[PDB]
């Protein structure tokens, strides 16, 4: 269960680049 | 296992007091359940689709929030027209007096199987 | 006509007397 | 060949046939009858 | 009613970066919680 | 009109038992199941399928009498009248448990042909249909036992038998073999029914004694009428009493009404899923670190491990005779008895 | 608002998003397929196909890709027991690679169809509505599922493009991945016919074919597009619930039951081979087949094969364990090392005595010893109970033939009472407990899991084909009745016909 | 390995009890108008 | 509605939405097949349960 | 008012059975055991 | 209501007693005869009170094999015979 | 935008009533997972 | 007591991510108006 | 530590309890 606990966290923190990259609130400029 | 060593000694399943119980829990839970059913089926529309239908009553309201009309009108043509009640207080004082009489009945069966009058 | 009561009243007694055949046959 | 058993299932399969038919020609014909 | 109460906010980059820092903190430290 | 059209306005046709397009299978099955239960009951024997008298004829009275399930060599056989079983001869099907399946099956028809029938009045009338869904949960247990249960088992053999002592042995049995009390799912299921029963008696008890009057008489059921549009009762009084006496209470009527329907349904179809994995022998019959604390510790004594005795006392003695296909010959010195632990 | 339990109902009038959704759960399951399938190879031991086959080991997933072919992987090892080999590319870790590629790939197909849920496919041309035409859909869906069969029977399962499927021994020995040919006459309708499931494949594909093109050319009937709502989504979604709680019953029975589909090399023995004593009357017809050739009882038990021993044993029977006892059978009674051998009991005469079998429903069951006629020798008394039947007064020994004890015989009491307990259980095997710490408390195999899952949900799909059933017919009701419902159109004795507005009186 | 049991519990509890508050407020932030 | 290149090729295939045959159409057919299907259910049925036993057809394992 | 409606099939389809089975439950009473 | 007559007034009716006090006592007559001819022994296959075991054998008739139970039950009543 | 997006509501009795259910689900079947 | 390991987090699961989806729908209704 | 769960539990449903007394949403009339 250890190395699941350590992919699971490392995949979700993939999931989280991808949310953080592409589901960002968009700057709005003014 | 109070159960169990209380069939072993009194045999309760075959004492008629224990019977009437079952009948009354048994029955409880069917009456609870169709009562349930029959006011919900019945409920009259005041809210949107999107919306709980919970919704449509207000606490306190002096309407009544189901039509019994129609709700006796589907149990009628259930199993037939004089099987349903079309007094709300008659079915209401029913649904207390079932399952009420039947757990007096089982718990004075607990108690005359206490004087070691067993079932048959 | 026959009233009511008395229809109802012979079909009580005779559903009490075969229940009561049923029960001598049980003590039987 | 025709075993038994599939012999048996033919007269069971006659038998729902026959009733099934029974049942909705009596039913068609009292519905015409009545309107 | 109380007059002192304000309302919280929470900003979706702020949801990003403290799931990051909760998640990276979790990396860390669970080779050491399971040891 | 059309023949169909015909045959569906003949079939809708408002009269003192209404037919409808379900009644078609609705009543042939739950009449020949019922026919077929008293029938058994009266007349036929379970002599040669469990080697006991079952039957009025035989001398057994209403609380001994059952249509008991097939041998256990017939396995899960359909056992049709016509089928290479019974071979067409009645006798001969009516001796072999042929009258169990029979039973059996149209009652599960005619449980079909019923919830059909709610939603088919539920869609005439125009009500939402409610009471079909709550069919339901009588319709899974009654899948979930007496048939689900035996197909996972050996044969129909070990399915309830038609019978009010037939079932009080199934109670037991399950309390012996299964240890089906300690099961969760069973757990659930008498929570629901109890607070069904519970919640039956308060809803009654509530709108009878928050009444409104109105009418002179002192016996208040003649003051109401089924085409008033004011509540009966009271909800904010019964809102306040409930309230104040059990901290916490209904005060919206729907949700109360829902709760009425959704307590007995879930509690059933809990039980019904727990009754599938007794199917495969799936049982919570025990707890393993208990087990193994009764294994290394001799004075550790819980409830649950006399109940375990007591489980054992039930199959040990009750095996011989109700399951008579194995041929269980126990020895008197192999019973189990609490003299000898 | 909308209620908990009522949110995914944004859906309803969205193609798009319900797209999406579709493709997210799809995605969903096949990385759970990739993913399962990496954890059962990483927790795999494949070092004893013998005693330690894949499904004492609570391997889920595994049996299934074996099943259609795959039996190698990247490792070197296979299922069936060979070192070396090459499984080319479609081993267990290669299709569990695939799973996880294709939840990726749908993963960002729902992605952008979640974005982009405003196209033109979706919306009706002559309205501008979002409308799906629900019946040309099912005939598209019909004809390609049609196609997909075909090829799986006539290509897959054939062998002739494709590994075969599993097929094996009436009796578990010697189970490999074959081509199958199918069965066009009434044996095609057995279901341990693997030629029947070939044919099925074949047949069912044309049929689908064909009736995908039917339902793509020909439009629905006015009646049925009204009776059975054929505008609204919720119909398709009673029906397909109510086909897939058909089909899980179906798996559910013919998991449990056995067919040519559910080999008992890859998911275990059944109950009702334990029940019909099946690998014991082989096992006893094989060495009396061998006795009658002229050979003694050492040479005729030593001639068993250690799987057939295995076979003929209870801990392997899916009726015996518990809800929650979870883990895989070795978890249980322990890892099986080595068959001891057959146990014949004798007394003082000489006389063969026989241990009466443990029953599937008994959780504990007593030792009694009979002769051949069925009258009881010898038993084990219940704990402290006196006795006139015990092994001390009538001199049980026990002597064992083939396996690890060939040619040994025990007289000592306690040794002998020991391995008739263990005989209780049919045929008697060395277990190691210690590297999983196994408690000696009986787990099912993947077969019983595999058919509670199923039937549990088959049950409560049930429910879910009801709800959505009166859901999508009572649809103009379920935010409750009119509030101007007649009384007349509900009291009797008001319209002929119930419900009909034009039959009052 | 023999790692402690426990750790798993705490590392889950660790990811979980901090993110769940963050989304806890996240979420209410973004039906706040 | 945005409009693309697959949109516009599959297009053809989402355009009869609510487009009937009239009347009871091929009702009459359907039912023809749905109570064959009925009679095969139940032929796999019995072959399964042991009622239904044929020539050449033992529903065992050894039959292999 | 007719005769042979709906109601009078399913009262006498179970008032007839009811009968004979009472019949046949009686004289079973005098069944001499 | 529904066009039916009311049960009060057919159960008062004294045509309904004048049909009904002949039927009733015809069908109870029937399943009297039914049960004290011994035919319901005969129809149903229910053992009568001597006829439980064979006058040597004390075994209680079980059937054992699925395909067999019919020609097993008929040795059975043979053997009682 | 999309329109067909709606607000999701759950009132605090809802809240109560399901920490009710969790929670005495939780101990109901907490025996069991531990065994 | 040798009870199984995995139940605890089973149960701390089973106790968190329900409890914790309502606790998050309830917050984000109280934020709205 | 199976004790401390039950125990836990047992002490969330009584603080349950406490809190849907007594600071439940208030019914109001109309
Ligand atoms: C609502 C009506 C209804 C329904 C659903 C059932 C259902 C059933 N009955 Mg039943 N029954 C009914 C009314 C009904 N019955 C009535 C009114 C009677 C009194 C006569 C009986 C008397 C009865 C007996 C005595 C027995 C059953 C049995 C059964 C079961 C198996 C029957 C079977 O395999 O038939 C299969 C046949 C069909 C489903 C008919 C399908 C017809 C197709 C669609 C048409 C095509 C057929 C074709 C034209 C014929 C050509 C044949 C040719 C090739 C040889 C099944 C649960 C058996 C049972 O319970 O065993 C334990 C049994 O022994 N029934
Ligand atoms: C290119 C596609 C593809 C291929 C080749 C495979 C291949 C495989 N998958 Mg897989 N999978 C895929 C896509 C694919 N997958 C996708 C997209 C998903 C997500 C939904 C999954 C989810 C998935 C899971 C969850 C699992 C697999 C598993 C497997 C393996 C065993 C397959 C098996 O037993 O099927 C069984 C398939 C059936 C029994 C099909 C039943 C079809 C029903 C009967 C159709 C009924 C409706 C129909 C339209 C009726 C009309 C018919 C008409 C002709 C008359 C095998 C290696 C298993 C495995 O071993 O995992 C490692 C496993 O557990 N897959
Ligand atoms: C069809 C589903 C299915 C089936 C049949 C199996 C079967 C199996 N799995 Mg598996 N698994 C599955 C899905 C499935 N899995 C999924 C989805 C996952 C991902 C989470 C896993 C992850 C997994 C792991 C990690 C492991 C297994 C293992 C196993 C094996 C041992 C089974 C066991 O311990 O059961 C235990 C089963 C139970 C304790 C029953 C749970 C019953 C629940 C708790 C009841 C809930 C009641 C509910 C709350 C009531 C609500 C009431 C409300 C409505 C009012 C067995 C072969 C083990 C193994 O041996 O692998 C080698 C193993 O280590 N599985
Ligand atoms: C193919 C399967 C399928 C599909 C697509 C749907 C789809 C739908 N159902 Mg439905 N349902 C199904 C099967 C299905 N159901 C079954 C089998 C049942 C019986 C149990 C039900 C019982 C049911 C009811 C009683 C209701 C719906 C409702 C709905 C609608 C809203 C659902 C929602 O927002 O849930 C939101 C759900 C959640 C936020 C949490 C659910 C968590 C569950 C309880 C436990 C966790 C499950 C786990 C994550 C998934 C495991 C997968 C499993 C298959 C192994 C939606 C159209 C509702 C409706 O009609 O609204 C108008 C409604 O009231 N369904
Ligand atoms: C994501 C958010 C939610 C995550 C958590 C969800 C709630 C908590 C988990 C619930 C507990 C379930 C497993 C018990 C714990 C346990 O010990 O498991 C532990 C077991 C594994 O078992 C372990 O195995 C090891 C080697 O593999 C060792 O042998 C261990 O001793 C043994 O415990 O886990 C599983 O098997 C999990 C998969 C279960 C699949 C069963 C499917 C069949 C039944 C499904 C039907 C549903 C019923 C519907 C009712 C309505
Ligand atoms: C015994 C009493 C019968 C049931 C009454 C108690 C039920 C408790 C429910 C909770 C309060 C329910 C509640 O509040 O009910 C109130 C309800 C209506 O109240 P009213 O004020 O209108 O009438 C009661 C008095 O005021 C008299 O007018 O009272 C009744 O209906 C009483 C009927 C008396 C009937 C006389 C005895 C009949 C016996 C019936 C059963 C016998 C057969 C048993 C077979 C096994
Ligand atoms: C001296 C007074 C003594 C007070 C004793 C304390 C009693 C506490 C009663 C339960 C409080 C918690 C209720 C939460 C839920 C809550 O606050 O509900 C409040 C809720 C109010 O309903 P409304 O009609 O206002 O809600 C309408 C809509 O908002 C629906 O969402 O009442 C119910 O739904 C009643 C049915 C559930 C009744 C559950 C009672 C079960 C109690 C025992 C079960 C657990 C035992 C576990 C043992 C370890
Ligand atoms: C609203 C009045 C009653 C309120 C209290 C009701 C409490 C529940 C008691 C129920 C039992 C007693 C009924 C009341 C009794 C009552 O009010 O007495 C009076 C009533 C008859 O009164 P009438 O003469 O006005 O009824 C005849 C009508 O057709 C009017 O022409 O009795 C019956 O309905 C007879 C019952 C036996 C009928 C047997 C028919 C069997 C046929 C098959 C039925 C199948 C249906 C199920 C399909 C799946
Ligand atoms: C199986 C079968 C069948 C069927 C048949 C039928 C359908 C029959 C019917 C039958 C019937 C239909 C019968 C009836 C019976 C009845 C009786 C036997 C009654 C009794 C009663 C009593 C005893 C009473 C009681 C009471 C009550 C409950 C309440 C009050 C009190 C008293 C106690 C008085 C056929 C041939 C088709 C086919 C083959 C098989
Ligand atoms: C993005 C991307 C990618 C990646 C991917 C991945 C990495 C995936 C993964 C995936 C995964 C890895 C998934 C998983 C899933 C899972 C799931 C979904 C599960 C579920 C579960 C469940 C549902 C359960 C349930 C239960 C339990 C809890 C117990 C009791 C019983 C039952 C069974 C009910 C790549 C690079 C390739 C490429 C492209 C893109
Ligand atoms: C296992 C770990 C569990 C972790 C649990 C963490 C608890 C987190 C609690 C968060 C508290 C937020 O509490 C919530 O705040 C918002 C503002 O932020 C309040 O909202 C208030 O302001 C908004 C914005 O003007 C108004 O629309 C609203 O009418 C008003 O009440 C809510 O009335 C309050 O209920
Ligand atoms: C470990 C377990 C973790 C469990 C995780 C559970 C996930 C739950 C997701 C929360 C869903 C609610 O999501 C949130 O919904 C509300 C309405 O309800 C939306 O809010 C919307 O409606 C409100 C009410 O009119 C408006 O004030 C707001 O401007 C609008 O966006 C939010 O924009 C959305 O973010
Ligand atoms: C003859 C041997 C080569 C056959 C190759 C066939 C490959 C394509 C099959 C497609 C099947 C389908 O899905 O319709
Ligand atoms: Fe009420």
């Amino acid at each position: 269960m250890e190395t699941i606990t350590y992919v699971f966290i490392f995949a979700c923190i993939i999931a989280l680049f991808f949310f953080a990259i592409f589901f960002r609130e968009p700057p709005r400029i003014t | 296992n109070f159960m169990i060593v209380f069939q072993a000694e009194h045999n309760i399943l075959m004492h008629p007091f224990h019977q009437l119980g079952v009948a009354g829990v048994f029955g409880g839970a069917l009456f609870c359940a169709m009562h349930g059913s029959l006011v919900t089926s019945s409920l009259i529309r005041e809210t949107t689709e999107t919306e709980s239908a919970n919704y449509g009553y207000k606490f306190g309201q002096e309407e009544e929030t189901y039509n019994i009309v129609a709700a006796h009108g589907y149990f009628g043509r259930l199993i037939f027209q004089y099987a349903s009640f079309n007094n709300s207080r008659s079915l209401h004082f029913f649904l207390a007096a079932w399952p009420v009489v039947g757990v007096w009945f089982t718990a004075l069966g607990i108690s005359t199987m206490a004087f070691n009058l067993n079932g048959f | 006509r026959i009233p009511l009561w008395i229809v109802a009243t012979v079909a009580g007694m005779g559903v009490i007397v075969i229940v009561g055949l049923f029960f001598y046959g049980a003590y039987a | 060949t025709i075993t038994p058993s599939l012999k048996g299932f033919f007269i069971g399969l006659l038998s729902g046939a026959v009733v099934l038919g029974l049942t909705f020609a009596v039913l068609i014909a009292i519905s015409q009858i009545d309107k | 009613p109380n007059p002192n109460r304000q309302p919280v906010e929470l900003n979706r980059t702020s949801l990003y970066l403290g799931l990051l820092l909760i998640l990276v903190l979790a990396l860390l430290f669970s080779s050491y919680f399971f040891n | 009109r059309g023949w169909f059209d015909i045959l569906d306005d003949w079939l809708k046709r408002d009269r003192f038992v209404f037919v409808g397009w379900s009644g078609i299978l609705l009543f042939p099955c739950a009449y020949l199941a019922l026919g077929g239960w008293l029938t058994g009951t009266t007349f036929v024997t379970s002599w040669y399928t469990h080697g006991l008298a079952s039957s009025y004829l035989e001398g057994c009275n209403f609380l001994t009498v059952a249509v008991s399930t097939p041998a256990n060599s017939m396995g899960h056989s359909l056992l049709l009248l016509w089928g290479p079983e019974a071979q067409g001869d009645f006798t001969r099907w009516c001796q072999l448990g042929g009258l169990w399946t029979f039973i059996a099956l149209h009652g599960a028809f005619g449980l079909i042909g019923f919830m059909l029938r709610q939603f088919e009045i539920a869609r005439l009338v125009g009500v939402r249909p409610y009471n079909a869904i709550a069919f339901s949960a009588p319709i899974a247990v009654f899948v979930s036992v007496f048939l689900i249960y035996p197909l996972g088992q050996s044969s129909w053999f070990f399915a309830p038998s038609f019978g009010v002592a037939a079932i009080f042995r199934f109670l037991l049995f399950f309390q012996g073999f299964h240890n089906w009390t300690l099961n969760p799912f069973h757990m659930m299921g008498v929570a629901g029914v109890l607070g069904g029963a519970l919640l039956c008696a308060i809803h009654g008890a509530t709108v009878e004694n928050t009444l409104f009057q109105d009418g002179e008489g002192a016996s208040t059921f003649r003051a109401f009428n089924p085409t008033q549009a004011e509540e009966t009762y009271s909800m904010v009084t019964a809102n306040r009493f409930w309230s104040q006496i059990f901290g916490i209470a209904f005060s919206n009527k729907r949700w109360l009404h829902f709760f009425m329907l959704f307590v007995p349904v879930t509690g059933l179809w809990m039980s019904a899923i727990g009754v599938v994995g007794l199917a495969l022998n799936l049982r919570s019959y025990d707890f393993i670190s208990q087990e193994i604390r009764a294994a290394e510790d001799p004075e550790f004594e819980t409830f649950y491990t006399k109940n375990l005795l007591l489980n054992e006392g039930i199959r040990a003695w009750m095996a011989p005779q109700d399951q008579p296909h194995e041929n269980f010959v126990f020895p008197e010195e192999v019973l189990p008895r609490g003299n000898a632990l | 608002g909308l209620p908990w339990y009522r949110v995914h109902t944004v859906l309803i009038n969205d193609p798009g998003r319900l797209i999406a959704a579709h493709l997210m759960h799809t995605a969903l399951v096949a990385g759970w397929a990739g993913s399962m399938a990496l954890y059962e190879l990483a927790t795999f031991d494949p070092s004893d196909p013998v005693l330690n086959p894949m499904w004492r080991q609570g391997m889920f997933v595994l049996p299934f890709m074996a099943r259609l072919g795959v039996t190698g992987s990247w490792s070197g090892w296979s299922i069936t027991g060979e070192t070396g080999i090459d499984p080319g590319f479609w081993s267990f870790e290669g299709v569990a690679l695939a799973h996880i590629v294709l939840s990726g790939l749908l993963f960002l197909a729902a992605c952008w169809h979640w974005v982009y849920w405003d196209l033109e496919l979706f919306r009706d041309p002559r309205t501008g509505e979002p409308a799906l035409d629900l019946p040309k859909m099912f005939g598209i869906h019909l004809f390609l599922a049609g196609l997909l069969c075909f090829g799986f029977g006539a290509f897959h399962l054939t062998g002739l493009f494709g590994p075969g499927m599993w097929v094996s021994d009436p009796y578990g020995l010697t189970g490999s991945v074959q081509p199958v040919a199918p069965e066009w006459g009434p044996d095609g309708f057995n279901p341990y016919n693997p030629g029947g499931v070939v044919a099925h494949h074949i047949a069912a594909g044309i049929v689908g074919i064909i009736a995908g093109l039917f339902h793509i050319l020909v439009r629905p009937p006015q009646r049925l597009y009204k009776a059975l709502r054929m505008g609204n989504i919720e119909t398709v979604l009673s029906s397909s619930i109510a086909a897939v709680f058909f089909a899980a019953f179906v798996v559910a029975g013919t998991m449990w039951y056995g067919s040519a589909t559910t080999p008992i090399e890859l998911f275990g023995p059944t109950r009702y081979q334990w029940d019909s004593s099946y690998f014991q009357q082989e096992i006893n017809r094989r060495v009396q087949a061998s006795l009658a050739s002229g050979a003694t009882l050492e040479e005729a038990w030593s001639a068993i094969p250690e799987k057939l021993a295995f076979y003929d044993y209870i801990g392997n029977n899916p009726a015996k364990g518990g809800l929650f006892r979870t883990g895989p059978m070795n978890k249980g009674d322990g890892i099986a090392q080595a068959w001891k051998g057959h146990a014949v009991f004798r007394n003082k005469e000489g006389e063969e005595l026989f241990v009466r079998r443990m029953p599937a429903f008994f959780e504990s069951f007593p030792v009694i010893l009979t002769d051949k006629n069925g009258v009881v020798k010898a038993d084990i008394p219940f704990r402290r109970a006196e006795s006139k039947y015990s092994f001390e007064q009538q001199g049980v020994t026990v002597s064992f033939y083939g396996g690890e004890l060939n040619g040994q015989t025990f007289t000592d009491p306690p040794t002998v009472k020991s391995y008739a307990r263990k005989a209780i259980f049919g045929e008697i095997f060395e277990f190691d407990t210690e590297t999983l710490n196994s408690d000696g408390i009986f787990r099912t195999s993947p077969r019983g899991w595999f058919t509670f899952a199923h039937a549990v949900f088959a049950l409560l799909f049930f429910f879910g084909h009801i709800w959505h059933g009166a859901r999508t017919l009572f649809r103009d009701v379920f935010s409750g009745i009119d509030p101007e419902l007649s009384p007349e159109q509900v009291e009797w004795g008001f319209y002929q016909k119930v419900g009909d507005v034009t039959t009052r009186r | 390995m023999e790692v402690n049991q426990l750790g798993l519990i705490a590392t889950a509890l660790f990811v979980l009890v901090p993110s769940v508050f963050l989304i806890i407020l996240y979420v209410q932030t973004e039906s706040q108008q | 509605a945005r409009r693309t290149w697959l949109g516009d090729i599959l297009r053809p295939l989402n355009s009869e939405y609510g487009k009937v045959a009239p009347g009871w159409g091929t009702t009459p057919l359907m039912a023809v097949f749905m109570g064959l299907f009925l009679v095969f259910l139940l032929i796999i049925l019995e072959i399964y349960n042991s009622t239904l036993i044929l020539d050449g057809v033992n529903v065992s394992w050894k039959a292999l | 008012y007719p005769i042979f409606t709906v109601r009078w099939v399913a009262v006498h389809t179970l008032a007839v059975p009811t009968i004979f089975f009472l019949g046949a439950i009686a004289a079973m009473q005098f069944i001499q055991r | 209501t529904t066009g039916e007559r009311p049960f009060s007034d057919i159960i008062t009716s004294v045509r309904y007693w004048v049909i009904h006090s002949i039927t009733i006592p015809a069908l109870f007559i029937a399943g009297w005869l039914f049960v004290s001819t011994g035919l319901a022994y005969d129809v149903f296959g229910t053992p009568r009170p001597d006829s439980y075991y064979a006058q040597e054998q004390r075994s209680i008739p079980l059937v054992t094999d699925r395909f067999e139970a019919k020609q097993q039950v008929e040795t059975f009543l043979e053997q009682l015979k």
